[PDB]
C-alpha cells in the first residue's frame, strides 16, 4: 500500500496527485484533480480514495468547494460524486463503518459547528449533530468506533479543546483539553492513541506532538517533529506516521517525517516532488 | 497571507 496526496498549495492550489512508498521511497504521479483544491481532506473507503472539501484559490478567484471526488486506484479516473450541503475549506474527516464524516471548515467567513455524513453506497449526504465549537483547520481522528474533533480555529481564538462524536447517539461531548493550542495541525490515530502533530497556535509554528490515551483521558508530549509546521499532511502506514509538507511561516516544506512508536523519534523520510501545504493524504 | 497555511488571503 502506498501514501496518497491529493491537492494543497504552493502560489496556488494544486491539482496533484501523488503517491508514496515506504518500501523503495519512490513518488508516482497519477491523474490529476480535476478541480485543483488545497485545504481538502483525504481518506479511503473500500479501497477508493475520496476528495473532500477544500477550496480553489487561483489567480482567477478563490471559490470553497463543497465537492467529494472519488479515485479508484484500479482505473486512476477520478469520479465526481454528490457534494457536501456546505462548502468546507480547511474541513477536517474522518470514516466509521464506511461512512465519511465531514466536520466544520469554512465558507467565506462563515467558520462551521456543522458536521455531514456521507454513504459510497448510495452516493449522498446528510446532516448530523454539530460540534460544542465552530472548528475549521480542524483534526478528526476515528478510535474504537468513537470520532473526535481536535483544535483548530473558531474565527478568533485557535484551539486546544477537543470533543468527541459518538454515532450511537448523535452527541458530541467536551473531554479533556490538549496542553497546547493547535489550529492546522495534523491529526490520526495509532495504535490506541490519538496524534497531533505540529500546529500554529496563533504565535509559531509548532513541531510538538501529544498524543491522547483514551483510558486516562490525558494528553502526553511525545518526541518533537524536526520541522515546525502547519497545515500538513499526515496519515499512518505500517504503524508509523507519516507528516507530508505544511507551511513553516515563511515556507512551503518538501519535508516528509516519519515518526517510530517504539523508538519514540522522528525520521526525514523523503521530500515530496515540490513543497506545498494544505493537501489530503490517506494510505491504499 | 493566512499565517497558517500560506495561502493568499
Amino acid at each position: 500500500r502506498l501514501i496518497y496526496t491529493a491537492g494543497g498549495y504552493f502560489r496556488q492550489s494544486l491539482s496533484y496527485l501523488e503517491a508514496y512508498n515506504p518500501s523503495d521511497g519512490t513518488w508516482l504521479r497519477l491523474a490529476d484533480l480535476q478541480v485543483p483544491r488545497s485545504g481538502l481532506a483525504g481518506c479511503v473507503v473500500g479501497g477508493l480514495l475520496y476528495a473532500v472539501g477544500g477550496r480553489n484559490n487561483s489567480p482567477d478567484g478563490n471559490t470553497d468547494s463543497s465537492a467529494l471526488d472519488c479515485y479508484n486506484p484500479m482505473t486512476n479516473q477520478w469520479s465526481p460524486c454528490a457534494p457536501m450541503s456546505v462548502p468546507r475549506n480547511r474541513i477536517g474527516v474522518g470514516v466509521i463503518d464506511g461512512h465519511i464524516y465531514a466536520v466544520g471548515g469554512s465558507h467565506g467567513c462563515i467558520h462551521h459547528n456543522s458536521v455531514e455524513r456521507y454513504e459510497p453506497e448510495r452516493d449522498e449526504w446528510h446532516l448530523v449533530a454539530p460540534m460544542l465549537t465552530r472548528r475549521i483547520g480542524v483534526g478528526v481522528a476515528v478510535l474504537n468506533r468513537l470520532l473526535y474533533a481536535v483544535g483548530g480555529f473558531d474565527g478568533t481564538n485557535r484551539l486546544n479543546s477537543a470533543e468527541c462524536y459518538y454515532p450511537e447517539r448523535n452527541e458530541w461531548r467536551m473531554i479533556t483539553a490538549m496542553n497546547t493550542i493547535r489550529s492546522g495541525a495534523g491529526v490520526c490515530v495509532l495504535h490506541n492513541c490519538i496524534y497531533a502533530a505540529g500546529g500554529y497556535d496563533g504565535q509559531d509554528q509548532l513541531n510538538s506532538v501529544e498524543r491522547y490515551d483514551v483510558a486516562t483521558a490525558t494528553w502526553t508530549f511525545v518526541a518533537p517533529m524536526k520541522h515546525r509546521r502547519s497545515a500538513l499532511g499526515i496519515t499512518v502506514h505500517q504503524g508509523r506516521i507519516y507528516v507530508l509538507g505544511g507551511y513553516d511561516g515563511h515556507t512551503f516544506l518538501d519535508s516528509v517525517e516519519c515518526y517510530d512508536p517504539d523508538t519514540d523519534t522522528w525520521s526525514e523520510v523523503t521530500r515530496m516532488t515540490s513543497g506545498r501545504s494544505g493537501v489530503g493524504v490517506a494510505v491504499t | 497571507l493566512d499565517e497558517e497555511t500560506g495561502e493568499f488571503l
